């Protein structure tokens, strides 16, 4: 099923040439594409006040990263390496040790944000629901430097924006 | 932030469709952000006999 | 060494140098070539600065991530110095000023600063402290730039005892205020060469010539207590310097005599500024000063490097001068100018 | 008709925003005259509407 | 005083400043397209003061959006040294900022700092048209904390 | 309970307009020029 | 009382172009859908203060190449040329009474077009030479448009006295008996100033600059002081010509009133139609002056000339 776009012949009786050359002199076109600029004018223009507005986002919303903990207080982070072992930027870096009272952890988890896609294939892999990436997309910074988290950073985030990532898989858990 | 009729009919005929109808922004129609939990199907193999992946 | 300083690498961004510089006033014309140097290396300059943060951005793109630090510092502050020499193996004093300004006059950034940055350095603890004078530091001279100078490195050699002093003659680059300053010249009328500068001898030195000779004093291990002196292979007299810049520079030439107390008066009339100054008395009586050799003193060459000749990188300088009927002249086009046996 | 409503709709917002003082210190730092219900306020000081 | 003098007149130099900011557009990569919905209005970057304006000549910020290839470096060097120069670069994305997803390429300089000196870095990929926006409202900030004529007053 | 997904719903969406809606306005060829001369004609007056 | 009247019309004259600025991209905004400038003061009242002040605060630079004299001259001639031709315009009373009011305007206005090639050409740059080079055969290729065109509507004045058309349209709209000649002077005035059906001299999408190709914070804000200022004029010129107003002689503020009401009017249609189509290719700005409208110039100039004879309303000549 194809349709010719532009295979239109005018007519040439004496009315249809006489409104072409109308068309022509006393421009038509010219003042319909100007009528309609006027009608644009006079709408609702679109733009939110930001930073008093700002946009609308859903749960899967993936930005800065963060690791979270379980509630009794301990991380979740066991080192198993899938968030590393599973980045397309190897943006990962992971060290782990036997902690002092058994059950170990990472002694370093650095998270090079330059180096990030953000495509959200860590939190996928992570069998703990560990490293997570927050809602916060406001986290521009000065300096190359304060870009390249390490454990410290991203366990300070999990601490602050818990309030909201505990509802975001709250609310998407069940679609995944 | 729905204008007058003045503007309405101004606004119409400049374009010369009635805009009212469909308008480019969102007011209510749009779905809720807050929805019920889902519940997802499960696929044809889910199956707990019959079942072998060797078929 | 420590643990953390042992080199690695192979000299790149990302290899470890193992010198912690700390380059005083780095944001200025020989700040921006050392800092580039130690920034090859991969070497944590902690770069201290006083100006506008944006003043230091050009100092930005030097080094691999977390190696360049920038420090707020103000000179007269004890404070200030220790906070930016405290982790430090090498301390570079580079802070210098050509006009002596309402807080700040040759006195205080040439023997205050210079007697600061060491006594606090000693006491910190750092290895070696570089610090940087004129070839022609007298204590005599009337220019007080000069004056200032040589008690400066005088009182750093008290405080510092091993303490290596660089003594370059004049460098010039790309902005060097001494072949610039000449070349900027012919909007006042015509060049007043003082006595038609038929008198004194300059011995101009490559400003990466210097800056290459502190990093290799740096390395070196002989450099603890020496008295260095830079300068440049060739030596000009003035007039034919002079000549050399206009013709490379391809701007007419009006050698005008004008007397000594004439030009120490237009002098005087260039200071009110409070700007930067284009010119004040000192720098006239300093470009009318002749550069005396000192054989004693070791030079440029002993710290294995070889000097670049004016007349080699003299385009380098002089073709943002030539106008568009000479823009895209050669190189070769300019001869040198009359060579004093050095 | 809707002129005179949008007049008054429109000299409604300076006592919404607390009398004349208050619409230009939100015209003059917030860049917008709208009023709005308080849905509620957070321990920092941040109004939400 | 003299110091309140200057310390009027710098401000309203740094309100002049931060006020009126004319990005020129190194549209390179997918960033590119981010950025042009901040000029979309949904956002209108424009009523900022900030509008797009080309001829570096006519500019005072760069948006360096996209990865940046070894090939056209010089190309990003030339138009950042053209620019009358209060001046500051924006790296948008994290290929601009240290390579990104081709940090480890042949053919891509790991970040746009090793050419230019970098102002305030937006992280993403790409980062949301509202994170460029904050990103700017960021720079606006910095060009309010200039003390410019204070130093001046001071040296 | 049930499998519960996002669905269309039960009795279909709504027709969905595509083609084009371009309208016909103003007065004929003839008219257009009609009322363009005959101003002038009063205005000559 | 002359010092104080001169300084009357440039401090307003440069303040009308300073919030032409500001009604352009609040305009251009709302037209599409953006909100233009709203931050920098109430709805944006002092956003071209900001534009002003940093344009006389951000480094300026002559090319490497430049010819400093001719570089530096060309701002001068845009923006005095600019000033000095809104001189003999009759608000109410006209500043300054020229007996050939309407033949100056046209020799000065012919004169703002060395500016921007004098500009081109000192700058030595690729891009500069072309806009250069696009701009000048543009403008005088419109020009013989503009001449005939003046020329046609003038001949029911009877004079080149821009004091006049108060009196010729004091009954009558002048559009009303040169409707035909007004659209096509609208598109010359459009074609001129360099509008954007035929913002070729910028040319941005092609050429990226050419209005001013180096020029920096001051030539830049002087080159785009000198073509906003003809924006202004080049309506309040149509609108005198052709849109005439009551004129009390006793209280020529309605006049002035209704005469300010008409250039808004005006400057919001060259703002309307600059959002609002495409940009014009240079064979076709050039075939459609030298093919379409100069035809129709010539035969509707024949009219009139034989208009008054034929009618026997020759108009006064004092
Ligand atoms: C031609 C212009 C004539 C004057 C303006 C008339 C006008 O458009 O009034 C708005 C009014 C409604 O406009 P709308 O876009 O339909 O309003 C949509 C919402 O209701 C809009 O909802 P809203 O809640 O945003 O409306 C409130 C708004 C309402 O604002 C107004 O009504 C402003 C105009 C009156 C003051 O007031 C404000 O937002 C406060 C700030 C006002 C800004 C400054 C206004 C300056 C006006 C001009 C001053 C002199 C120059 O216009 C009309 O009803 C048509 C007027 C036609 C006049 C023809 C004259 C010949
Ligand atoms: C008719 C009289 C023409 C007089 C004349 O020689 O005009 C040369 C004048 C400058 O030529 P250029 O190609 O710009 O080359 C200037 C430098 O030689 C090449 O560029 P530059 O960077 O050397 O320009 C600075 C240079 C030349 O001075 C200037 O650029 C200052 C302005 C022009 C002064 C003459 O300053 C000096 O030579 C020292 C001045 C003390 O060319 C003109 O077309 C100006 C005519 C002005 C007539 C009156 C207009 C009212
Ligand atoms: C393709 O298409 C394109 C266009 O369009 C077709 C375009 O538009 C544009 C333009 C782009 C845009 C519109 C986009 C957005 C960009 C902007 C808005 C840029 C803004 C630019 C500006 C220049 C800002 C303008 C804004 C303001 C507020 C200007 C304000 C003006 C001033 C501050 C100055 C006002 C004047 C003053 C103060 C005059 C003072 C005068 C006096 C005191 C008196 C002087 C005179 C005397 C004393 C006389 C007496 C003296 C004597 C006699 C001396 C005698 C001496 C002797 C020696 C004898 C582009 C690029 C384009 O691509
Ligand atoms: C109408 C505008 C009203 C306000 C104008 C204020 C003056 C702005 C001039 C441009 C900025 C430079 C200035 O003020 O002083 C130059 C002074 C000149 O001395 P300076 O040494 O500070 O210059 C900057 C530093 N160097 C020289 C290394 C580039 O500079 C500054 O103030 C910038 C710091
Ligand atoms: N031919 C020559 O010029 C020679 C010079 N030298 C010495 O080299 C040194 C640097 O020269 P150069 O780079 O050309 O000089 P510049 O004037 O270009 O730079 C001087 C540097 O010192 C800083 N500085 C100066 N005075 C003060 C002060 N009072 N407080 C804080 N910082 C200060 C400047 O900071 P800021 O930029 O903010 O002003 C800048 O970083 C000087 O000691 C000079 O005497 C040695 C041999 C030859
Ligand atoms: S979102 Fe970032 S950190 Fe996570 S897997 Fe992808 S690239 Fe790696
Ligand atoms: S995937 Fe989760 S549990 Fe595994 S190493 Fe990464 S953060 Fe730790
Ligand atoms: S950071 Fe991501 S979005 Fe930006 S250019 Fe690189 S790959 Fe594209």
């Amino acid at each position: 099923t194809y349709k010719f776009v532009n295979m239109r012949e005018p007519s040439m009786d004496m009315k249809s040439v006489t409104d072409r050359a109308a068309q022509t002199l006393l421009w038509t076109e010219l003042v319909r594409g100007l009528g309609m600029t006027l009608s644009y004018l006079f709408r609702e223009p679109a733009t939110i006040n930001y930073p008093f507005e700002k946009g609308p986002l859903s749960p899967r919303f993936r930005g800065e990263h963060a690791l979270r903990r379980y509630p009794s207080g301990e991380e979740r982070c066991i080192a198993c390496k899938l968030c590393e072992a599973v980045c397309p930027a190897q943006a990962i870096t992971i060290e782990a040790e036997p902690r002092a009272d058994g059950s170990r952890r990472t002694t370093r988890y650095d998270i090079d944000m330059t180096k990030c896609i953000y495509c959200g294939f860590c939190q996928e892999a992570c069998p703990v629901d560990a490293i997570v990436e927050g809602p916060n997309f406001e986290f521009s910074t000065e300096t190359h430097e304060e870009l390249l988290y390490n454990k410290e950073k991203l366990l300070n985030n999990g601490d602050k924006w818990e309030a909201e990532i505990a509802a975001n898989i709250q609310a998407d858990y069940l679609y995944r | 932030a729905s204008a007058t009729r003045v503007i309405q009919l101004l606004r119409n005929w400049a374009s010369g469709r009635d805009l009212q109808a469909k308008l480019q922004l969102r007011y209510q129609e749009i779905s809720k952000r807050t929805q019920p939990p889902p519940k997802l199907p499960v696929g044809p193999s889910h199956k707990l006999s019959n079942n072998y992946y060797c078929t | 060494l420590h643990h953390a300083l042992i080199p690695h690498g192979k000299g790149g961004r990302s290899s470890v140098s193992g010198i912690v510089a700390t380059v005083f006033g780095a944001t200025g014309f020989l700040g921006r070539y050392v800092v580039n140097h130690l920034g090859r290396m991969g070497s944590q300059v902690i770069v201290p600065y006083r100006c506008e943060p944006y003043d230091t951005m050009h100092l930005r793109p030097m080094g691999d991530l977390g190696q360049i630090i920038f420090m707020e510092w103000n000179g007269k502050d004890k404070d200030s110095i220790r906070k930016v020499v405290e982790h430090s193996n090498v301390v570079i004093n580079l802070v210098g000023r050509e006009w002596e300004t309402k807080n700040f006059d040759f006195e205080d950034v040439f023997v205050k600063i210079p007697h600061a940055i060491a006594q606090v350095s000693k006491e910190a603890g750092v290895e070696k402290l570089i610090h940087i004078s004129h070839l022609n530091a007298d204590i005599k001279s009337p220019s007080r730039y000069l004056r200032s100078k040589a008690v400066g490195e005088k009182e750093v050699r008290a405080a510092f005892p091993e303490a290596t002093i660089i003594k370059p003659s004049d460098i010039f680059g790309r902005e060097d205020r001494f072949l610039n300053y000449f070349a900027s010249m012919r909007w006042f009328g015509g060049v007043p060469l003082i006595s038609l500068g038929k008198e004194t001898v300059k011995q101009p030195v490559y400003i990466v010539d210097v800056s290459k000779g502190i990093i290799n004093a740096i390395k070196d291990p002989d450099a603890k207590g020496k008295t260095f002196a830079f300068v440049g292979p060739n030596r000009y007299l003035l007039f034919d310097l002079v000549q050399y810049i206009f013709a490379v520079a391809y701007r007419p030439f009006l050698p005008y005599p004008l007397p000594h107390f004439a030009y120490r008066w237009v002098g005087r009339l260039f200071e009110v500024s409070p700007f930067e100054p284009w010119t004040t008395r000192d720098k006239v009586e300093r470009v009318h000063m002749s550069d005396m050799t000192l054989p004693h003193l070791p030079g440029l060459e002993d710290l294995g490097i070889q000097a670049t000749p004016l007349e080699l990188k003299a385009i380098e300088v002089l073709r943002r001068h030539r106008t568009y009927r000479w823009l895209t002249s050669e190189m070769e086009d300019v001869k040198p100018a009359k060579t004093v046996n050095i | 008709m809707e002129l005179v409503q949008v007049l008054r709709r429109g000299l409604q917002q300076v006592s919404g925003h607390g009398g004349l003082r208050g619409y230009l210190r939100v015209l003059f730092r917030a860049n917008d005259v709208r009023v709005g219900t308080l849905v509620g306020e957070d321990k920092y000081g941040n109004k939400y509407y | 005083r003299g110091e309140y003098v200057v310390a009027k007149l710098d401000d309203l130099v740094n309100w002049a400043r931060r006020s009126s900011l004319w990005p020129m557009t190194f549209g390179l990569a997918c960033c590119a397209v981010e950025m042009m919905h901040m000029a979309a209005p949904r956002y209108d970057m424009d009523r900022f003061g900030v509008v797009f304006r080309a001829s570096p000549r006519q500019s005072d910020v760069m948006i360096v959006a996209g990865t940046l290839t070894n090939k056209m470096a010089p190309a990003l060097r030339k138009v950042y040294d053209q620019m009358p120069e209060p001046r500051y670069v924006v790296s948008m994305g994290s290929c601009a900022n240290g390579g990104g997803y081709y940090h480890y390429s042949y053919s891509v300089v790991r970040g746009c700092d090793r050419i230019v000196p970098v102002d305030i870095y937006v992280p993403g990929c790409p980062p949301t048209a509202e994170a460029l926006l904050y990103g700017i409202l960021q720079l606006q900030r910095k060009i309010k904390r200039e003390k410019r004529l204070r130093i001046w007053y001071r040296r | 309970s049930k499998v519960k997904q996002d669905m269309p719903p039960p009795g279909g969406y709504g027709p969905i307009d595509y083609k084009r809606n371009l309208p016909r306005r103003g007065l004929s060829g003839y008219s257009m020029f009609a009322v363009g001369i005959g101003t002038l004609l009063f205005g000559y007056w | 009382m002359f010092m104080i009247n001169i300084l009357s019309l440039i401090i307003p004259i440069l303040l009308a172009v300073a919030f032409l600025t500001l009604v352009e991209r609040k305009v251009l905004g709302y037209m599409q859908l953006r909100k233009g400038p709203n931050v920098v003061g109430p709805y944006g009242l002092l956003q071209p203060i900001a534009d002003a002040l940093k344009l006389v605060t951000k480094e300026p630079l002559r090319p490497g190449t430049s010819s400093i004299s001719m570089f530096i001259i060309a701002p001068i001639l845009g923006l005095s040329l600019a000033l000095t031709m809104w001189v003999p315009l009759p608000m109410p009373y006209p500043l300054i009474n020229m007996n050939l009011g309407v033949l100056f305007m046209l020799a000065m206005s012919s004169l703002a077009v060395y500016s921007i090639l004098w500009s081109g050409w000192a700058s030595n740059s690729k891009y500069a030479l072309i806009g250069a080079l696009r701009a000048v055969a543009q403008t005088i290729s419109y020009e013989v448009t503009l001449a005939i065109i003046l020329l046609s509507v003038l001949l029911m004045n009877g004079s080149y006295t821009l004091s006049t058309l108060i009196t010729t349209q004091e009954h009558i709209w002048m559009i009303f008996t040169s409707w035909p000649l007004a659209m096509m002077w609208f598109i010359s005035t459009l074609a001129e100033t360099n509008r954007a059906p035929f913002d070729l001299t910028e040319g941005e999408s092609e050429l990226v600059s050419g209005f001013n190709v180096e020029y920096a914070a001051g030539p830049f804000a002087m080159f785009f002081m000198a073509e906003y200022a003809n924006i202004i004029m080049m309506n309040a010129f149509t609108a005198i010509l052709f849109l005439g107003a009551s004129h009390d002689p006793h209280t020529p503020e309605l006049y002035t009133i209704n005469f300010v009401l008409k250039t808004l009017a005006l400057t919001i249609t060259f703002l309307w139609i600059r959002a609002s189509y495409p940009r014009f290719r240079y064979d076709q700005l050039m075939h459609l002056l030298w093919k379409s409208f100069l035809p129709l110039t010539l035969a509707l100039c024949m009219w009139h000339i034989s208009l008054p004879i034929m009618t026997a309303s020759i108009p006064p000549q004092s």
